[PDB]
């Protein structure tokens, strides 16, 4: 009925353009069969479907492929990413909310919603009256919105009591000074 | 494989029947662009990036032609083995905390998509919505399947119900992921 | 300036 092919090229960067590992996969439906790995510097077959192509690619364009690790990868990074993806900054929005309606000694749950930031690097911490809550905190995995922004929700198990001040602390590369959002009984 | 960054410059997907192809550039799991094959145009997700860089859509067409060439050449070499359908997985969540009257966006994440052909739509109060809808291309996964996202801009209100309708050969009946302002 | 794509190589 349906048949597909896939060509997935990957420029793996590490510490800038230092440990660049250029790879290139060849897929049929949902199965890889051929590959160019910068680490092995040569083509190799992953499954039977690849034997028939091995030697052919190495003879036809290996000099061209190795070449791209610098004319594509390294170049793109230092020439196109540096001023776009690596520069892009989106400050997170931090809001605090309570799962249940307010009360004076009923156990509820504070939720610190940290949204729309980029890059993914972020640090969120809960504080009660000034000290780091290290008991009933939990959080969602980092969520990728698919639009070049991330979000994360950090929950705190607690019980509202007058005079108490809870603070959500957040540090991000987009921020000159951390963000703190308070919530009070 | 570990790394500080990952760039996929020229992902090609070519399917048949239909001569259905996609050409994308990804960086750190987000989509830089896809090339509109019919319009021969590189469509950037973040318009402002096109001010500081570019890509000749010609590149896409060429590489897609190769996808055409390799499919079939590979289809026979495999004795016409058909693609096994997968059942998608949808999850709905808002971009930011919901506040009555404040424009927001519902995100429908659809994972384990295979093959890369699918129908994602939105229903408001159970009636069809076309306006304020946007969706991404098919992103590659590790198991070589795909994921895609659909976006619905909307105004939160007390009495409102939304569903994300997904249709795939892998599903016997169209999955509906429902959502409402809790 | 102009980004570069990773040539998708055609088999036999
Ligand atoms: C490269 O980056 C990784 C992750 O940030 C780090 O562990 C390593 O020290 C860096 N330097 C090297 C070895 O290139
Ligand atoms: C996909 O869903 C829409 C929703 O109305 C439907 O009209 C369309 O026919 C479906 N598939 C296509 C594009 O044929
Ligand atoms: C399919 O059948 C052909 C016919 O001889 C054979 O050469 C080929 O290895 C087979 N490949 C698979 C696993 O479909």
């Amino acid at each position: 009925r349906h048949f597909v092919v896939q060509f997935q090229p990957f420029c793996y960067f590490t510490n800038g353009t230092q440990r660049i590992r250029y790879v290139t996969r060849y897929i049929y439906n949902r199965e890889e069969y051929l590959r160019f790995d910068s680490d092995v510097g040569e083509y190799r077959a992953v499954t039977e479907l690849g034997r028939p192509d091995a030697e052919y690619y190495n003879k036809q364009y290996l000099e061209r492929t190795r070449a791209e690790l610098d004319t594509v990868c390294r170049y793109n990074y230092e020439e196109t990413e540096v001023p776009t993806s690596l520069r892009r900054l989106e400050q997170p929005n931090v809001v605090i909310s309570l799962s249940r309606t307010e009360a004076l000694n009923h156990h509820n749950t504070l939720v610190c919603s940290v949204t729309d930031f980029y890059p993914a690097k972020i640090k969120v911490r809960w504080f009660r009256n000034g000290q780091e809550e290290t008991v009933g905190v939990s959080s969602t995995q980092l969520i990728r919105n698919g639009d070049w922004t991330f979000q994360v929700l950090v929950m705190l198990e607690m019980t509202p009591r007058r005079g108490e001040v809870y603070t959500c602390h957040v540090e991000h590369p987009s921020l000159k000074s951390p963000i703190t959002v308070e919530w009070r009984a | 494989i570990e790394a500080d960054h990952v760039g996929s410059y020229g992902i090609v997907v070519y399917q048949s029947p239909g001569d259905i192809g996609q050409y994308t550039f990804e960086f750190d799991g987000d989509e830089l662009f896809y090339v509109d094959l019919d319009k021969k145009e590189t469509i950037w997700m973040l318009p402002e990036f096109a001010q500081l860089r570019s890509f000749d859509p010609q590149g896409g067409l060429q590489n897609i032609a190769t996808g055409k060439h390799n499919l079939g050449v590979l289809t026979k070499r495999s004795n016409s083995t058909p693609a096994t359908n997968e059942a998608p997985q949808a999850t709905v969540f808002p971009k930011s905390p919901v506040l009555l009257g404040q424009p927001n966006t519902l995100i429908c994440f659809v994972d384990n998509i295979f093959p890369p052909v699918i129908n994602i739509t939105w229903l408001r109060n159970s009636k069809s919505v076309a306006d304020g809808v946007y969706e991404t291309s098919f992103f590659v996964n590790r198991d070589y399947s795909f994921h895609k996202l659909s976006y619905l801009t909307f105004i939160p209100s007390d009495d409102d119900i939304y569903d994300c309708k997904v249709e795939h050969w892998g599903l016997e009946e169209p999955v509906l992921k429902h959502w409402e302002p809790e | 300036s102009r980004g570069g794509a990773s040539q998708y190589r055609p088999s036999q």
